[PDB]
């Protein structure tokens, strides 16, 4: 569940890298690698704050590219791109805005492990010679060892 | 514990 | 049957409820939901908000909130007796997902689960682009600072008087309208909505070269609003022609042709029903209003009136709050060129503020001004 059964204040939340919007009173989740950035304008009294999710046409600069997380996932598929809401009543907008901004050292994470499942071809099962003995040495080094 | 060489590594002394 | 006063309901505050074998009676403006009505429920507590979530074949969704943990056992009850309806969204939170055009409400459904479902009741107005980007501007009814909370402005998907051309600082171009009892300022930047409770102090003043004038509105921090000197335009309120009497005091007439910017004023002067500050009559040096002076590595201009000193960020100086004023100079022979300087000291706020590059004419007119104003200028 969330931090409050009441969500009136927008929280964000770090351990699970992933964020819930209430869309008009609708609880929505979305992940971190999911969002792309935020934003914040003040004119007068008013105040709104955009947050741009990562889709075709703005996690890239070219339509209809290679993205591991949207496109791999599936190239046809209808993504949002931002949504926008104002915070003027209250001054605890930054507090929530500063975990979005938090969550992007997350989002550098799964991008990392994005790109760590490349190379997915690897070494087959390997089979010990129980065919008796063994052929070895002594007193051998190895440079790659992580040792 | 790298070995970069076999025969020798840097000092990694400062530069003057 | 039970009666709760703090059950939430609708971007506003909390409303009552009265269970009934007939169907459900809700208060804010009753409204009464018919047994025959309801579709499925969706009571759960994997969303915020642990309550009933309905579903209603008119056109709307009964989304109740304010219910305990221990409810879900009692309300139940009421509901085997003749519903007997048993209560059983999305949780992925990835990006990918599939839009639905449903009857009343737009199902985003991520592999088989329903995320979002907005009714009609709260759209606005929706544009769309040439790449099928569809954007969705609403209005939430915010009545009060307290009871409105957190509100939606925009939702982007991937598949009286108004005025036009208004350039604005406080920077760019764009329309301002009159409401009856609000202002809404709309362009490409974005849509604000300012109160007339809000707004404090109108004045205008003219420039150096008198070629524009500068509407400055505080509001409680101002907006300055730079016009042409040309703008002379008539204008038209959408009224009625005994209505508008009643509305404006009779301050104005329904038609009137004059300057854009006076009748601006005038119409704010109307509306806060507030007395104006009008520029002073001392002039400075070659006839000028205004004396230009450097602040924040910014060219300013720095003019007086009756009671505070405009410097044009926008600050106000005045008069009573103002604790002490001195004024230095060196001995060289550029002092004659804009060397000497004026530090006007408050208590109120514990504030100084120092304007430099002032010439001999102008430092000697604004010790005449401060002569005739009586104020303390420490030596």
């Amino acid at each position: 569940l969330p931090t409050n059964i009441r969500d009136l204040r927008i929280h964000v939340d770090w351990k699970s890298q992933t964020i819930i919007l209430p869309i008009y009173g609708r609880p929505v989740p979305f992940h971190i690698n999911s969002y792309k950035n935020g934003s914040k304008n003040e004119e007068g009294e008013y105040t709104y704050l955009r947050l741009n999710f990562n889709s075709p046409g703005s996690s890239g600069g070219i339509s209809k590219k290679v993205e591991e997380l949207p496109y791999e996932e599936s190239a046809d598929n209808q993504f949002v791109r931002s949504i926008t809401l104002r915070s003027k009543d209250g001054d605890r907008m930054s507090e929530t805005f500063k975990q979005i901004a938090d969550l992007k050292k997350e989002a550098t994470k799964r991008e990392q492990e994005r790109k760590a499942l490349a190379d997915v071809v690897q070494q087959d099962k390997l089979i010990e010679n129980k065919t008796g003995r063994t052929k070895r040495l002594d007193q051998i080094f190895v440079r790659p060892n992580p040792d | 514990p790298d070995m970069i060489n076999p025969e020798g590594d840097d000092n990694e002394v400062d530069d003057v | 049957s039970t009666d709760f006063d703090r059950i939430y309901l609708n971007s506003k505050f909390s409303g009552r409820f009265r269970i009934a074998d007939s169907g459900l009676g809700w208060k804010i403006k009753p409204f009464l939901l018919p047994a025959t009505e309801l579709s499925t429920v969706q009571w759960s507590r994997g969303c915020r908000g642990y309550d009933l979530k309905i579903n209603t074949k008119n056109q709307g969704v009964i989304q109740l909130d304010g219910f305990s943990q221990d409810d879900y056992n009692l309300i139940k009850n009421d509901f085997h007796r003749r519903f007997n309806i048993q209560v059983e969204h999305s949780l992925r939170g990835w990006n990918w997902g599939k839009t639905d055009l449903a009857r009343n409400e737009m199902v985003f459904a991520l592999n088989g689960k329903p995320t979002f479902e907005i009714p009609y009741a709260r759209i606005n107005n929706t544009n769309l682009t040439s790449k099928n980007e569809v954007g969705i501007e609403f209005n939430i009814q915010d009545e009060e600072y307290q009871p409105a909370g957190d509100e939606l402005v925009e939702m982007r998907f991937y598949i009286i008087v108004s005025f036009q051309d208004v350039f604005f600082t406080t920077r760019g171009r764009y329309d301002i309208d009159i409401y009856k009892n609000s202002i809404r300022l709309r362009g490409k930047t974005y849509e604000y909505k300012l109160q007339h409770r809000q707004i404090q102090r109108i004045v205008s003043l003219p420039k150096a070269d008198d070629i524009h004038h500068l509407l400055v509105l505080a509001i409680e921090p101002f907006l300055v609003l730079q016009f042409q000197k040309d703008e002379e335009t008539e204008v038209q309120l959408n009224l009625e022609d005994e209505d508008y009497e009643e509305n404006y005091k009779d301050k104005l007439k329904k038609q009137y042709d004059a300057k854009t910017h006076i009748v601006l004023s005038h119409v704010l002067k109307g509306l806060t029903d507030r007395r104006v500050i009008v520029p002073g009559e001392y002039k400075s040096k070659y006839d000028q209003c205004a004396v230009s002076c450097s602040f924040k590595a910014n060219e300013g201009y720095l003019y007086p009136l009756d009671n505070a000193f405009f410097f044009l960020p926008t600050l106000y100086i005045p008069f009573s709050d103002v604790s002490m004023v001195n004024i230095s100079r060196a001995g060289q022979t550029s002092t004659s060129s804009r060397t000497f300087d004026l530090e006007v000291v408050l208590r109120s706020n514990r504030g100084s503020t120092t304007f430099a590059n002032i010439s001999k004419e102008e430092q000697q007119l604004l010790e005449q001004f401060l002569k005739s104003k009586n104020l303390r200028v420490k030596n």
